[PDB]
């Protein structure tokens, strides 16, 4: 498997584990309570799973701690950590701060004073107890976290990126075009199952689905085709933009959003993966606050030749899909957003002239 | 892919222009002073006029702020902490240093529906503005000012902020490499073959970043040459097969052999003075202020993660024990995973390497080969030299390296014991 030695030691958001405190007298592990709410505790081992937890990483290098049963995530609370549901709280957010090879620390940072970095610790090694917060660090063997057990993941299959697709060929003067080119994959990313929305439950999905992917596609939508006569000229409709159900079908699936410059924006549950997710999908981060809607536009198309040409227009689609690790689709509603500012010509025959754009209005 | 997914700004040097301006004003570099009362200007103002215009490239950071750069000198944007009349700011011209106070922020407003749109830029979290000085179509600075109107009526002192990309010169951008498989440990082929040298190892590319050239540090060029020739310098990321030792192991004896990994402190001194860039103990990537921008990007790219550990990778000086077991003479070579670092010009000349030896991932080859000769044994281990305590364990012995097979020090048992 010498293709894949760079996964023998893996990241932290690769594998299930266990963690107990290092210099614990009886074999204690980390429990999350079967309750969505609860304080988190060191109770005895024991295969349940209460005890396991996934640390989903971010951008910054951050994770976020969630245990298998139900789904919630650790919640840096007044003075212990609790367990919560995940709503992209900073105090959700902890660093793994690896002491040595196989010993580490759970940081938190105080959202008020970036200063005030706190570890988690116990307050007892011989009984179960909650975890408390300390700002003694250096040389403290109480905060060390030992895996006890690891168990690696078997994530989903990434499809192989595609180049960008090509504007589709007339085959004579009478020939429309297909609707839409070959959908070329662009890129896929994989997102967190706490951050998505789904009528599966997060419990379950922690079981079977761990990870969901977002898939990057883009190809050629048809808008238009007609046989110009020589010199004529004619007004054809073309569509731009987003649809308002897409925009809210999207933002409530996945909490990304599309700007009025085609630009991603995330909400409060993703914001800490945008670097990642425009990354691997190759797309980028909004810089204005408005959001992308649907217009119309009329264009002026007149034909410059000395004979008849057959034209077809195609504007440029992006469409992002969401999947869940066995590959089925989630969304129900497409998430596809039109941009009339790429837009190609198909032409019979082939050596004929791009026709001359006229005048452009916009229809409310 | 490689893609590095740079945005079109952080791709060309624009000539910004302001959108209200009736007679073509724009960011300029002219040398005459400006001809407003109230707007002093000096050597290092950021100029406002209609010719000389300046070319000026956007480095995209981490948190999504630019770092606007200059073409000609090299030098990036600054907000003074200089005041001027009603509580204001120059923008200044100076070389780069990481400080906030030369991070902006962008924000595009507008109408994208009819291709009307403009971009402000603001400082110190939308705060403060930048703004043309009193003149719209006059020679003038640019400052920066909390006097924020609002934006769904294009005010007549927001006019002054509103900005448009115009011509542009394309940044030297460097094409990245295609990733390949790495190879198997290599077979000696004889008693006298002593392996392969890592002067002559075959590397596999793993990956790549581009790197601005602000965080680089170049003694051969010019800040001038460097902008324009070497706008993103390529950090290419390769893996091969590292010698530790090649020897001929007689019959049923046992062997002391030295084994020296990591990487040593004049090698990181070098990454640290030419990248701000060094390799923690976990062999991941630590940045330093200058370059702590941009690590997000850059250990994408590389495929490398950021490391979890403040403890710095040093020299690891371990004494093992080997015996072979055949009742003949065998050539015995040991591989370890190399990590390799190069910097390249745009041109693809070579600036510096820098190879960490990864001791996690070693295996053996020998030669004659299976199922002739038994597998070696390593039947002893005791660490040497080493500076730091964040690796402090020992292989458990007796463990057999197959043939081949890459021994992951992780996944053996440890004393002290781990995972526990």
């Amino acid at each position: 498997n010498l293709d894949f030695i760079d996964s023998f030691i893996p990241t932290e958001g690769k594998y299930i584990r266990v963690m107990d405190f290092y210099n614990s007298e009886y074999p204690f592990c980390i429990h999350a309570p079967s309750a969505p709410n609860g304080d988190i505790m060191t109770e005895i081992c024991s295969r349940e799973n209460n005890q396991y937890f996934i640390f989903f990483p971010t951008d910054d290098g951050r994770v976020i701690i969630a245990n298998r049963h139900n789904g919630s995530v650790f919640t840096g609370e007044a003075t212990s950590v609790v367990s919560d549901i995940y709503t992209g709280s900073p105090l959700q957010f902890f660093r793994e701060v690896k002491r040595t090879m196989a010993t580490y620390y759970l940081a938190i940072q105080n959202p008020e004073s970036a200063t005030d970095v706190r570890a988690l610790e116990p307050h007892s090694h011989e009984l179960p107890s909650r975890l408390y917060y300390t700002n003694n660090i250096e040389n403290n063997s109480n905060i060390l976290i030992s895996n006890k057990e690891q168990i690696y993941l078997t994530l989903p299959s990434l499809p192989e990126n595609e180049q960008y697709p090509k504007t589709p060929v007339l085959s004579g003067i009478d020939d429309i075009g297909p609707n839409q080119s070959e959908k070329s994959i662009i890129g896929s990313t994989l997102i967190p199952c706490i951050m998505v929305s789904d009528f599966i439950s997060l419990g379950e999905r922690m079981k079977t689905t761990p990870y969901y992917y977002v898939k990057h596609t883009q190809y050629w939508q048809s808008m238009w085709s007609a046989l110009f006569p020589p010199g004529s000229k004619e007004t054809k409709t073309e569509k731009s933009g987003i649809t308002d159900t897409s925009q809210i079908s999207m933002t409530d699936g996945i909490n990304v959003s599309i700007g009025a410059d085609f630009g991603l924006r995330f909400g409060n549950k993703t914001f800490g993966i945008k670097g990642g997710f425009t990354y691997d999908t190759k797309t980028q981060i909004t810089n204005t606050s408005q959001l992308l809607i649907e217009t119309t536009y009329t264009r002026e198309y007149t034909n410059t030749e000395n004979f008849p040409v057959r034209y077809t227009g195609y504007v440029l689609a992006s469409e992002f899909t969401l999947h869940r690790s066995d590959g089925t689709q989630v969304n129900t509603i497409p998430w596809v957003a039109l941009n009339d500012n790429y837009t190609t010509i198909a032409r019979y025959p082939h050596f004929a002239s791009e026709p001359l754009l006229g005048n452009t209005k916009i229809i409310t | 892919s490689l893609n590095y997914n740079l945005p079109e700004i952080s791709k060309k040097f624009y000539n910004l222009k302001n959108k209200y301006s009736r007679n073509g004003y724009g960011l300029s570099k002219t040398e005459f002073p400006s001809s407003i009362e109230n707007c002093p200007s000096n050597e290092y103002s950021i100029m406002y006029d209609n010719k000389d215009p300046r070319f000026l490239i956007r480095f995209l950071l981490d948190d999504g702020r630019y770092i606007i750069a200059d073409r000609d000198d090299g030098e990036v944007f600054d907000e003074a902490p200089t005041y001027l009349d009603n509580n204001n700011h120059p923008i200044i011209s100076r070389h780069y240093t990481g400080e906030e106070r030369q991070k902006f922020e962008q924000v595009g407003s507008g109408d994208y529906i009819t291709g009307e749109q403009f971009f402000q830029f603001y400082t110190q979290n939308k705060t403060r503005v930048l703004s043309n000085c009193r003149a719209l179509d006059s020679r003038t600075i640019l400052l920066s000012t909390a006097k924020i109107f609002p934006i769904y009526p294009p005010a007549s002192e927001t006019q002054l902020t509103a900005f448009v990309n115009s011509s542009f010169y394309a940044a030297a951008i460097p094409q990245l490499p295609q990733t390949s498989l790495l190879e198997n440990i290599p077979e000696p082929t004889s008693l006298d073959d002593s392996g392969v040298l890592p002067k002559d190892a075959v590397r596999a590319v793993k990956g790549s970043a581009l790197l601005p050239c602000i965080i680089v540090h170049d003694p051969n060029l010019n800040n001038s040459d460097k902008m324009k020739f070497n706008t993103y310098y390529l950090l290419e990321y390769k893996e091969y097969w590292h010698q530790l030792w090649s020897q001929i192991i007689p019959a049923h004896q046992t062997v002391k052999i030295q084994e020296r990994t990591g990487i040593s402190e004049v090698v990181q001194n070098s990454m640290i003075e030419d990248l701000n860039m060094y390799i923690g103990a976990d062999f991941g990537m630590l940045f330093y202020f200058r370059s702590s921008g941009f690590k997000e990007q850059i250990t994408r790219g590389l495929n490398r993660p950021l490391s979890q550990t403040t403890t710095q990778l040093g020299e690891r000086v371990e004494e093992m024990e080997y015996y072979n077991s055949n009742d003949l003479d065998v050539r015995y070579v040991k591989y370890a995973l190399a990590r390799e670092f190069t910097l390249k010009r745009v041109n693809g000349e070579i600036v510096k390497n820098w190879v960490a030896v990864d001791y996690r991932l070693a295996g053996i080859q020998s030669y004659p080969n299976a199922p002739i000769t038994n597998p070696l044994t390593l039947t002893k281990h005791t660490i040497i030299r080493c500076e730091n305590s964040y690796d402090g364990h020992i292989f458990k012995t007796p463990l057999i390296f197959k043939n081949g097979e890459v021994i992951v020090k992780t996944n053996e048992e440890l004393i002290p014991k781990i995972n526990q």
